RNA sequence: AAUAGGGUGAAGCCAGAGGAAACUCUGGUGGAGGCUCGUAGCGGUUCUGACGUGCAAAUCGAUCGUCGAAUUUGGGUAUAGG
RNA sequence: AGUGGGGAAAGGUUCCAUGUCAACAGCAGUUGGACAUGGGUUAGUCGAUCCUAAGAGAUGGGGAAGCUCCGUUUCAACGUGCUUGAUUUUUCAGGCCAACCAUCGAAAGGGAAUCCGGUUAAAAUUCCGGAACUUGGAUAUGGAUUCUUCACGGCAACGUAACUGAAUGUGGAGACGUCGGCGUGAGCCCUGGGAGGAGUUAUCUUUUCUUCUUAACAGCUUAUCACCCUGGAAUUGGUUUAUCCGGAGAUGGGGUCUUAUGGCUGGAAGAGCGCGGUAAUUUUGCCGCGUCCGGUGCGCUUACGACGGUCCUUGAAAAUCCACAGGAAGGAAUAGUUUUCAUGCCAAGUCGUACUCAUAACCGCAGCAGGUCUCCAAGGUUAACAGCCUCUAGUUGAUAGAAUAAUGUAGAUAAGGGAAGUCGGCAAAAUAGAUCCGUAACUUCGGGAUAAGGAUUGGCUCUAAGGAUCGGUUUAACGAUCAACUUAGAACUGGUACGGACAAGGGGAAUCUGACUGUCUAAUUAAAACAUAGCAUUG
């Protein structure tokens, strides 16, 4: 079977200097250099990938349109769904609940 | 190289003021199960991308040839 | 021609072998193959309805 | 002779701390004003491992009282506190365990760590795994407090000085034997260089003052004078007595 | 090596080009001593210094 | 079948460290495998990450705890003494 | 950055049996370990082998220790003559 | 696991062509890594350059007689700051910030972007041909959007060609250890039909070997996981090789999303490959045909995916890019906005690039049996990347001829005895793979253990056992098709041979000693020495 050289004057298996063999339309066999796989883009809340989202290596990002970095929602590329929901929930209980505890403490400034 | 499907998307595009030239290329096929037919294919190179449209009926072809500008240059292949 | 007498059984005796019965044919993936054998048609049956879902999950801990 | 392996440690060539893996300093807040006169509230987002530390740490944030900014402080978790719990800092947060509070406002018997030796150094005493310190009481025409220290040790600090309510998380670690030289070398891979030790007396005498010999022995007392020179200081240093320790001291 | 810098690769160009033979008409001058190149360089027998 | 009479998870050990150190070992590596119930979620979740941190895969809470256990006798017996002194404190 | 192929079979888990209970037994599964046989690697036991104006200012041959970790290793970097 | 094909370090012209034999190639020499003359290394995309690492190191300062030492934001008045509307008045008006911020330090870390075919005597991801991409800059047309000004749809996950957003703030990516099995893909290996070419052909062989390929890039499509809607569960169900999930919403039905991977198409047959017919000293060709359709798997290598274990060990930083929160400012109707949608225009400087990477291009004084980091990896036998034979590729290099005394060096064999030799079983021999049976004292219960001790093993012809995919009132308990090597047994057979080469434990009973794994006297000592966990004391 026929073997491969590196392409670059690199000759160690690091994590940059991965490649893959790939057939030519000669039917030759070389190796062709990759480049590192993308992580996904992560929720700020409960780390967890966030859907709608391209995977992209960050400089990629830049070049790309907004629908793709984004969900119509708020907070959409930075939290999830589910994060959200409970945000908005909190914001509405917590600040509810701060009315009763200012009417409770005007109640108690005209009968203690 | 991106490939163009709709033929009158094509003929506008084939008169982009960046279109220099235009290939004209005929391969011989055969239909599967059917038998042999002449497949054409039309290449017009732009700036930044080679568009191809494939016609797969050797008359609407020619008919085409005949709607391509006049003032592209065509080579056939 | 070997393939052929190895596949009719022959050159395989006890004078042939020189790894361990297991590094031949390992156990776990015997083990692996039979179970997913029996819960291939465990799945089967109680999907077809000739079994119910109550002896299905009997029988996929026995298996 | 030659420099022996005491004094080769002051240069700290080899001998410094392995601090690539550290997460961070781990203090109090700087006492401010919301700390001297109320309580400002954070809340934890990380318990994480400390490399080198037996402890783990607890990065709190807080909202800065002046600037619209978060400010992420690394605190020592103590035992029982847990990620997204309100953490109450100052001289009228409540006691709970974790908050932050003046030595004087803790009543006796208060179980307290992460305290602070003088009044702002944000933390000096008792901090590592399972240690803590009690309050035995308070002096309050001074604003003194005498608390009692993991060594045994009894002290009077300022009562404006802070601690953390509760005891350090991770204790018992000791418990458990480990076992094997390579455990020990994995302890130390992330603490400095001071493992393996090898014995003084089997060296050469120019290497300790306990080498040498046709046997191996010391030769002379190994109770070292506090007023004897780098070189010397080698064995039991300054010590009351020796032997096994029988009876309570 | 294939990776060298510009300061190397610019004393090795000076290396070859002192690596000359004599040239012979300098032997024809009146009153000349020098019969040949004295300061030889063999790559693989005396080493540069770089 | 019952595979170890008495070593359980030190028969990874073997022979070696002495048996007075491996049943030393054993109760507490036993101690820090073990799941335990969440306070906040109630499942058998909660498994050490490294000594003293201690997480419940169900609902995602982290808590600081012991080296081998999410709770030393000592820490429970603070949380009393502390409940005790706020009482009386806040009345 | 690097480390063939085998052996053993720790926790956890499944099924069955016995027992009043506390529990025990059996068959599997699983794949732990500064575990093991053994290459590369790393090392260097013996022949007190070869050689001993050598291939070599330390090598050669067989034999051998270890070979998933206190492992082996490149480069950058730190420590300098009492 | 190369005497193959490349590289890093190091060398520096050793590379290629021509000539050539005085010296060198420990014989020779018409040959050479020698000698002489010329030629040769082409980059926006490959590396440097930028970032920060351990660390190095200026500045304000503080020491020091001083060479200088310390300190890295330090008891410092630390921006050669930016952003606009501009102004054409080359002045300004101001609006924001300045925790941290000199710098050097990686050709293996991080990191914007290129592929295929062809081409030289010698260069090529650099040249030619074609097809792309990134960054910076400029900028018009189309599209989009607005009279409900800064878009619509979907219950939702979210979808869309676009579809304002200052200061300030928050996140994500950059960004990471290790082991185990499972699954999927790709390349390789194996293999069928068919269309070509070569070899064998006394005999047999529908035979043996070989070509049948498809790049970066663009479009459409493709998913485990995760998530959404519905619904409400014991007769508990679902479910992995590996036991975890579910009233904190399972099973069921229907959907949303994400790189990876496959498919179709463009690139692209015009290329490359295999044949047939020709032109001709002939630069170089010209013509015609084919290049198609599958199968298989505990296979090998590697990537990805969903998982599980592990630690008194929890497994970099920074440059850089994006998103969100926020709501400053600015915005239409006879017209307004935006270059995150498409298309179009311009540019990308500097240095390295030949060749060797080793039993001859480096270091060991040398063309030295030594040393020196790494990538790719075919067939048979086999557990095996071992050993042995072979394909591709590469070598056939080592002064040679004639003889074959003693004594050697390396290697074989030996009657009967079997350690009597010797300090001593030194050396050698014996054992050796695999299946089945069987296995003691002692023990920290984990071991000891391959303990010990026995049997078997070839070839051939058979037998039996173990699956996959489809097809429907629950006798599918069956049919159809397809498919891998594993295990057990029998008969026959032979100069009783059979792990037939290769490969490959001798075993047992004890004493002294160190617990163990581990470490050192490079170049006479590897040990009982050192270290170690454990124990104890001291500050
Ligand atoms: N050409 C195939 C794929 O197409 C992509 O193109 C798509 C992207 O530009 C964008 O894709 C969207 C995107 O908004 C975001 N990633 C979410 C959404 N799921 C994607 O959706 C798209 O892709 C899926 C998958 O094939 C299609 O089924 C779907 O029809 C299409 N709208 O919209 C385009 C419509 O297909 C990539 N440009 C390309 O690189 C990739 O290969
Ligand atoms: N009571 C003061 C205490 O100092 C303690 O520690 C103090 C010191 O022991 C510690 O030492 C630091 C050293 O780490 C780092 N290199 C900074 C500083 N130069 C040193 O400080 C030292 O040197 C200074 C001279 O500079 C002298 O005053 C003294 O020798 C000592 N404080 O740094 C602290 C002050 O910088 C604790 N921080 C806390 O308990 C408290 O602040
Ligand atoms: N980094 C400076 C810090 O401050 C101190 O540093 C010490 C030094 O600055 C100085 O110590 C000197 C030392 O310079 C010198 N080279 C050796 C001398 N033995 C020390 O002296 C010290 O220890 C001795 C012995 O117990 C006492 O008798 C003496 O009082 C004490 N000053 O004085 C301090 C001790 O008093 C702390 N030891 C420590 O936190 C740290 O070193
Ligand atoms: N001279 C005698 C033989 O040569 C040997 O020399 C060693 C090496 O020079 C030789 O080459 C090895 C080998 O794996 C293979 N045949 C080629 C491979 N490139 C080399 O492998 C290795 O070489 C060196 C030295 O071992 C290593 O340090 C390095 O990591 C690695 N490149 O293999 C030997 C080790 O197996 C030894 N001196 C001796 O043990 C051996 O019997
Ligand atoms: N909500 C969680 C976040 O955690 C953050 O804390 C973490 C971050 O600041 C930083 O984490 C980095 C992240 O910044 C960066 N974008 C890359 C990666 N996502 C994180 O990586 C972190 O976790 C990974 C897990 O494998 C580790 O490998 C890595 O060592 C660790 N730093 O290191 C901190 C400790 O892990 C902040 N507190 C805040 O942004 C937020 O609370
Ligand atoms: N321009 C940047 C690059 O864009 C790439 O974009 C690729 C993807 O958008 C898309 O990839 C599709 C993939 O979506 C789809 N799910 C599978 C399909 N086979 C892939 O196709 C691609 O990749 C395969 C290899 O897997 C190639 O053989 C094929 O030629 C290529 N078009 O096609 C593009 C091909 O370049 C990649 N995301 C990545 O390499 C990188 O971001
Ligand atoms: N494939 C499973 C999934 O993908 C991921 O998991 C991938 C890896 O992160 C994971 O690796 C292992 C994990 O198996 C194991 N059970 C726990 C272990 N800590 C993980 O290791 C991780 O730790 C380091 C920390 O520095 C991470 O930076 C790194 O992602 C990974 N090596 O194994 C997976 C490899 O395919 C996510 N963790 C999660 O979404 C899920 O497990
Ligand atoms: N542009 C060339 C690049 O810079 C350098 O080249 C530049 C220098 O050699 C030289 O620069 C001189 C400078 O030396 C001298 N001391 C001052 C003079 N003004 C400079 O001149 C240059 O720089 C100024 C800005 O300073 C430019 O405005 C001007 O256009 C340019 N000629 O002029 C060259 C043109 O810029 C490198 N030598 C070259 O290799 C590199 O590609
Ligand atoms: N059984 C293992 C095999 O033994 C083989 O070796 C066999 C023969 O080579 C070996 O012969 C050896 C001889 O080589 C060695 N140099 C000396 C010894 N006297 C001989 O031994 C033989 O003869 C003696 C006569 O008394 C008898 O015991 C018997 O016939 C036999 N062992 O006897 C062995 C059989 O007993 C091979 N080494 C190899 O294939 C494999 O190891
Ligand atoms: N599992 C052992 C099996 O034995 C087989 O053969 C064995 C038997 O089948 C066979 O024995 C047969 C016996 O069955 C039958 N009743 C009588 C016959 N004479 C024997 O055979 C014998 O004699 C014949 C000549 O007749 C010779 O081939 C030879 O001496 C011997 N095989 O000979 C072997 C005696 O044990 C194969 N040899 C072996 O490959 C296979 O593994
Ligand atoms: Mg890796
Ligand atoms: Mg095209
Ligand atoms: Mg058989
Ligand atoms: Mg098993
Ligand atoms: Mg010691
Ligand atoms: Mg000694
Ligand atoms: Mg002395
Ligand atoms: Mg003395
Ligand atoms: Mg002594
Ligand atoms: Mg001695
Ligand atoms: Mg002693
Ligand atoms: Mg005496
Ligand atoms: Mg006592
Ligand atoms: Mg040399
Ligand atoms: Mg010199
Ligand atoms: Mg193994
Ligand atoms: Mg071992
Ligand atoms: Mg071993
Ligand atoms: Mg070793
Ligand atoms: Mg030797
Ligand atoms: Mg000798
Ligand atoms: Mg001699
Ligand atoms: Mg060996
Ligand atoms: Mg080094
Ligand atoms: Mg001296
Ligand atoms: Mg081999
Ligand atoms: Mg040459
Ligand atoms: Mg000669
Ligand atoms: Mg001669
Ligand atoms: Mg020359
Ligand atoms: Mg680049
Ligand atoms: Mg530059
Ligand atoms: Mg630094
Ligand atoms: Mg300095
Ligand atoms: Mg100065
Ligand atoms: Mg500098
Ligand atoms: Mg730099
Ligand atoms: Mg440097
Ligand atoms: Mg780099
Ligand atoms: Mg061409
Ligand atoms: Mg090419
Ligand atoms: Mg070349
Ligand atoms: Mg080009
Ligand atoms: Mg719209
Ligand atoms: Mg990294
Ligand atoms: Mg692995
Ligand atoms: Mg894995
Ligand atoms: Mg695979
Ligand atoms: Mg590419
Ligand atoms: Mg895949
Ligand atoms: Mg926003
Ligand atoms: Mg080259
Ligand atoms: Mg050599
Ligand atoms: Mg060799
Ligand atoms: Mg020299
Ligand atoms: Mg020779
Ligand atoms: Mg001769
Ligand atoms: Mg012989
Ligand atoms: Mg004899
Ligand atoms: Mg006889
Ligand atoms: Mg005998
Ligand atoms: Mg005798
Ligand atoms: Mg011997
Ligand atoms: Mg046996
Ligand atoms: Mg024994
Ligand atoms: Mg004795
Ligand atoms: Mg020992
Ligand atoms: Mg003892
Ligand atoms: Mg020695
Ligand atoms: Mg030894
Ligand atoms: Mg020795
Ligand atoms: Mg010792
Ligand atoms: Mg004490
Ligand atoms: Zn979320
Ligand atoms: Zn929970």
């Amino acid at each position: 079977a026929q073997r491969v050289t590196y392409r670059r004057r690199n000759p160690y298996n690091t994590r940059s200097n991965k490649i893959k063999v790939v057939k030519t339309p000669g039917g030759k066999l070389v190796a062709q250099h990759v480049k590192k796989a993308a992580s996904r883009v992560k929720c700020g809340d409960c780390g967890s990938a966030l859907a709608g989202i391209s995977t992209l290596r960050p400089r990629q990002y830049a070049q790309v349109s907004k629908t793709h970095k984004t969900v119509q929602r708020a907070y959409g590329g930075s939290r999830c769904a589910n994060c959200v929901k409970e945000r908005i929930v909190r914001a509405f209980l917590i600040e509810e609940q701060k009315i009763v505890k200012r009417v409770l403490k005007e109640q108690q400034d005209k009968e203690k | 190289a991106r490939e163009i499907k709709d033929i009158k998307e094509f003929v506008e595009l084939a008169r982009r003021s960046d279109i220099k030239s235009a290939i004209v290329k005929v391969n011989a096929k055969v239909n599967a199960n059917g038998k042999k037919f002449k497949q054409t294919k039309f290449k017009v190179r732009g700036s930044r991308y080679q568009y191809t449209l494939v016609v797969n009926d050797a008359s609407k072809a020619k008919k085409l040839q005949q709607s391509l500008p006049p003032t592209l240059k065509i080579t056939n292949l | 021609a070997l393939k052929e007498s190895k596949r009719a059984g022959r050159h395989m005796g006890y004078g042939k072998r020189k790894g361990t019965k297991d590094a031949r044919m390992p156990s776990q993936v015997l083990w692996m193959r039979r179970l997913r054998v029996l819960r291939k048609l465990l799945a089967k049956y109680r999907d077809a309805g000739k079994i119910d879902k109550h002896l299905y999950h009997n029988l996929y801990k026995a298996a | 002779g030659r420099v022996i392996r005491n004094q080769r440690k002051g240069a700290g060539s080899i001998f410094t701390s392995h601090t690539r893996l550290r997460k961070g300093a781990a203090k109090l807040r700087t006492l401010d004003y919301a700390e001297r006169h109320g309580y400002i509230r954070g809340v934890v987002k990380q318990i994480i491992h400390d490399p080198g530390r037996g402890a783990p740490l607890a990065k709190v944030a807080f909202r800065d009282p002046y600037k619209y900014k978060l400010r992420e402080e690394t605190f020592i978790a103590n035992e029982g506190v847990y990620t997204g719990q309100f953490i109450y800092a100052g001289k009228k947060a409540s006691l709970n365990v974790g908050n932050i509070l003046p030595l004087g406002a803790c009543p006796e018997g208060t179980i307290v760590s992460n305290v602070e030796e003088k009044v702002g150094d944000r933390g000096a005493l008792g901090r590592t795994s399972g240690n803590y310190v009690i309050i035995i009481g308070h002096n309050p025409d001074e604003n003194k407090t005498r608390v009692k220290l993991p060594s045994g040790a009894k002290k009077i600090i300022s009562s404006d000085a802070r601690g953390v309510i509760g005891v350090v998380a991770g204790g018992g670690r000791i418990d458990k034997p480990l076992l094997k030289a390579g455990r020990a070398f994995h302890k130390y891979k992330v603490k400095r260089n001071s493992w393996p030790k090898t014995r003084g007396v089997a060296m050469n005498p120019v290497d300790h003052p306990h080498g040498g010999g046709n046997h191996q022995h010391i030769g002379k007392a190994s109770t070292i004078s506090r007023g004897a020179v780098s070189g010397q200081k080698a064995g039991l240093i300054a010590a009351r007595r020796t032997g096994l320790l029988r009876g309570t001291q | 090596p294939s990776q060298k810098s510009f300061r190397t690769k610019q004393k090795l160009a000076k290396a070859q080009k002192q690596n000359r033979p004599l040239p012979q008409w300098i032997r024809l001058r009146t009153d000349n001593k020098i019969r040949y190149n004295a300061k030889r360089r063999h790559w693989r027998r005396t080493k540069l210094g770089i | 079948t019952k595979r170890t009479k008495k070593v359980g998870i030190t028969g990874k050990f073997g022979v070696r460290y002495g048996s007075s150190l491996r049943r030393q070992t054993k109760k507490l590596e036993v101690q820090q495998h073990a799941k335990y119930d969440c306070s906040f979620c109630g499942k058998r979740t909660v498994q050490r990450g490294a000594t003293g941190i201690w997480n419940c895969k169900s609902c995602k809470k982290t808590v600081a705890g012991g080296a081998y256990t999410v709770s030393t006798a000592a820490a429970a017996t603070v949380r009393s003494t502390i409940r005790r002194l706020r009482e009386l404190a806040e009345a």
